[PDB]
DNA sequence: ACCAGAACGAGT
DNA sequence: ACTCGTTCTGGT
DNA sequence: AAACACCAGAACGAGTAGTAAATT
DNA sequence: TTTACTACTCGTTCTGGTGTTTCT
């Protein structure tokens, strides 16, 4: 389980420029893409090979414009991650959990 | 998958974006398709569409619908679920029974080897002996029912040795909780891998699996001993912990959802022709 | 039961006391779980509830699925208790070949009939009577490719020298669009009927997974050829709305006027029994 | 030698929400933080204690407002970033380089 | 500071949010003012504010001007550098020779020792033999010069035995390059450990720091050894690479700056009292 | 040289043929290199080429520079020749202490009687009589802080009952920032006569970086208190423009009316030559 | 897929 | 500041 | 019920201009 | 030659709304 990180700028001047942005961000939450902030998007891959293929992906669905950035960190730093002000996100698919409960747990 | 989805609360449940979208009054998640394994909804108050059940069968999740005990009832087979399928039935047809016989006598040695080391971790090594009277002393084709044999020996070394396995206990009922879990995973696993449920390698809509699943019977038996004093919610929720603990494998850890599937691939390579081996499993 | 409910249209399946509520625009209609046989969604967008489902099992109901296609995905399984079209799977498999191939023989005539009288109705009189010369006798289990000689000939008269799949014309972009908008009723009516596609008479291709489907949809193959040579010179675009007329148009079928989808239901049925060696006449659908 | 992004996302809707937003970015700028994109801001600390230091004096001039967000990476996965579309930042200030040319590399 | 910023081309250098600013037509780059270590202005071009030369002075970067052969002849020496400056410049009055006499000898020791192994680095056992006749047979406050013979004696096995120090070539104008920088760097932190570079150990603007430097001499005669047959500009670019590369120092590799800072420190500890050894660098 | 160059405004100078450019608004001036003995730079606006400092090493010049608070922060120190003033310090350490002692007894002199004879145009003639009998003999080197009672009997008269540093009033609003402003003076012209502030006559305290600076300023410190108290009623950010009439004001010094910027130059030069036993009469200040 | 090596972090 | 243990990545 | 399309809005974010001050 | 305001200006950016459409 590691964390991937793709920050984002991207321009939006033309039509052709903004017609490619709204194109990568539904890809993005398409392929499972946790919004962690405006631009900051973020995906928990469960081994290696999974990043190699979505890396693979991403390249083959560029939208070659502004610049994108990829940071693959591994889960340790990305729990290690420090908050000076806000919460994290609670959601499950924020998570490494295999046994998610969408209601009560039964403790 | 990798996820497991038990959805116990009055919700909505959605598509969109290769999302399963859960919407209660509290709260609304958002789970990719790809993560999610199980879905197992216990309550009878999921609203959830039939757009989402479409893309749940493309991604071969494991839907399962339960009673207002919460206790599985019902789930969704795929029609078609593999490119091969109708050649994978054809060939099943082709099934003699050279193969089967061999097939099932392999799993049931699987099955009570398998038995045979809970004894040993439930301090019974007399019992253990009778176990394996009946594991070396295998049976072909059960002419002496020796299998319902050794379950009844390791049902005694487990359970009080009046308790038996059809009487309605808290023990008696988590068993079965925990068997029609499993039989799903290998229902599931059978129809991906081509082959049809309904047939038995040794009619009924899950003879396949119910054999196949047979060496992977006694992880269910030591989650409900190890919890078998409690009452049946914590019996219930211990069981839910076959899909997020691991457990050993060929050479490795791995959890149970990968086990089951890859043992449930490699017997229908031995049924198919006879050019494989069935795996162990302890 | 007897009632099998088709949910087309978008709907909310619920239930409350003992009745299935299919709440709509048109109606919000009352359904008695009793008497439903088979339920049947035929869209995605339906909403059901899950207390729904858990009421369609304990009264032994097959609740079958359909994608966005229309087409059969999978069927809700119960573990305890079964519906009683879960037996001819376990029958399909020990069909005799003899009955697929009388079955076959038959269907494969009515596809020949059906093409070779509609050139009667497309104005090609020496035409006609060579496809029915493909056909005078009907070639019991021929082993050689003869239906594609009478497909060729019946494809030449009708849509020119040419009407293979390779064309980009509205000779293949409805041809093929409408012979899969067949494929779902025959594919939805196999399943429904407990029956598995996937293994089919004479369907010695494993390369389809909808055998049986195909199978039985070969005498119903003619409407389909009829409908775009009506509106052949047409574009695509307007072929997508043409070729609806098959839902709203009545054929004859058992002596009267009905719906098509009676029909394939009716056809599929008798076929079914016809392959279980029941002895019913296999099913006859000419014009 | 270790990276330190600094993702952050904070609200503009009143005087005293943008006169914290200047003064952090003044500080962000002054102790230097390079801007890697819009908000998203990096440093190159040598060595651990530096990061515990400038962690501190973070948490001593938070703004106390929006969503800031530190992840620390090794330098080896900041030089494995991987850019879909655009380049590198090649000032020296984002290198790791302790002998600087500010002219002509002799070679 | 850890960066070593030297720049060769026509610039204007500022100051702005506690960072250097370079401005080149072509360029413009900021660096962090704590990063930086040495600002060697090699160039007669740079154009560079005053603004930036109180903060380079407060946050004690060395910088170094140049002369039109980029060969450094000036550098910035902080008036006010340590807040106990007065303390220590009174306590370097109260400098008793007792305690001189002990420091040089054992930093006269520390330049010895140091030599021989460059002697065994060049092949010279004879050579590195005399060079411990001198070492060994050590002496106190020279009376016979035997550092200037043991020097003498190192350059001989260094450099053709005709050649001499003082002559000129490319040679003896690195070597006394890489003598510039280091005296800058040991002056720097002389000034900065609060004393006095013009007072001396054993007058003269940095006859502290050029004994303090002594042990460090060998460092330089290294670089300039293993590329003495090319251009003094290779001799140059190479000698560079001591802020750059990293040096043993007590039990672990740091680079030379750190072992300068730590060197001149433990010596004005012994110095300003007999109560701490002077550390040996090898 | 002679001339000291004394760069206080926001400038750029430069180096073209043996000459400083010193350009601003008013005049681009031009300065010989061969006759500039000390460059001072006295702002942090100033601007300097790197080529006029290679040529102010080479014709040894101190090049000295200044911070925000217009003190003495470093001096550019050359490699290989040395300015003429790089040998006071190396016998600033070698003054004994009787010219100290004797330095210091005219200095706190000096701050004596300019206290006490601006008592006597403070309208405060007792209080005048009795600062002047505080030294009306001046204790030769008093070992107790009897200037102590003398401060206090002066601020007692100046500023009222207690004029110490608590008070946040314009008492030490413009009293401590003045007492800076000419820390500034002093120490600029210490480091520019090749002297160290850092060790100063009858300097015993340690915490004093600026030693010699504020020795050498304790008889130019009245004339700050005179003007606070002119314009004592009044807010402190008035008296930051009120103080400023130290430069622009000219006052009697050596018999003649000078700026005050060349009589602390001039009185800094003679305390460093009778500090160096020259026999020099160590220099008065009074009004 | 497994094992070994290297690097990083934490503790003494 | 040093050393050991844990984890991650690379290679066979 | 969901995907696809763009349009429009309200919020996030950096840079540039201009004025003021510049020895506690 | 810097820092210290607030101002405004144009670019980045996510969400909501309305229309359209659907078994090749
Ligand atoms: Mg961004
Ligand atoms: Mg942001």
């Amino acid at each position: 389980y590691m964390r991937m990180i793709l920050m984002f700028d991207m321009p939006t001047d033309t039509a052709e420029e903004r017609k490619a942005y709204r194109k990568f961000r539904k890809f993005l939450l398409s392929e499972g893409f946790i919004m962690h902030q405006f631009s900051v998007y973020s995906k928990l891959l469960l081994n290696h090979t999974a990043n190699t293929a979505m890396v693979g992906r991403l390249k083959a669905n560029n939208p070659k414009k502004g610049n994108i950035t990829i940071l693959t960190v591994t889960e340790k730093q990305f729990a290690r991650m420090i908050y000076l002000y806000g919460d994290k996100n609670t959601s499950i698919a924020n998570s490494e959990e295999r046994l998610v409960f969408l209601g009560d747990n039964y403790c | 998958g990798w996820r497991t989805v038990v959805v116990n609360i009055h919700s909505k449940l959605s598509y969109k974006n290769n999302h399963l979208i859960f919407r209660n009054s509290y709260k609304t998640e958002m789970i990719h398709l790809s993560e999610i394994d199980i879905l197992l909804l216990e309550t009878t108050d999921i609203v959830l569409t039939t757009m989402l059940v479409k893309r749940l069968v493309d991604e071969n999740i494991l839907v399962i619908f339960c009673d207002d005990k919460r206790l599985p009832t019902a789930f969704l087979t795929p029609y078609y679920a593999r490119h091969d399928s109708s050649l994978q039935i054809a060939r099943q047809i082709a099934w003699k029974e050279n193969v089967k016989c061999e097939v099932w006598t392999a799993i049931i040695a699987q099955k009570i080897l398998n038995q045979s080391y809970y004894l040993g971790e439930c301090s019974f090594f007399e019992k253990s002996q009778s176990i394996m009277e009946l594991y070396h002393g295998l049976e072909r084709f059960d002419p002496s029912n020796r299998e319902g044999h050794s379950a009844r020996i390791y049902f005694n070394t487990l359970f009080g040795n009046d308790f038996t396995r059809e009487s309605d206990n808290d023990i008696n009922a988590a068993l079965d909780y925990g068997y029609t879990l499993l039989l799903s995973m290998f229902a599931r696993e059978v129809v991906v891998c081509g082959c049809m449920t309904q047939i038995g390698l040794k009619f009924n809509q899950f003879n396949l699996a119910s054999d196949i699943m047979e060496p992977f019977r006694p992880i269910i038996d030591r989650i409900v001993y190890q919890n078998r004093h409690n009452n049946f919610v914590k019996i219930k929720k211990e069981l839910f912990s076959i899909f997020s603990e691991t457990y050993l494998y060929n050479g490795k850890e791995m959890y149970l959802s990968n086990i089951v599937s890859d043992y449930t691939k490699k017997v229908i390579k031995a049924l198919n022709q006879l050019g494989e081996e069935i795996p162990e499993f302890r």
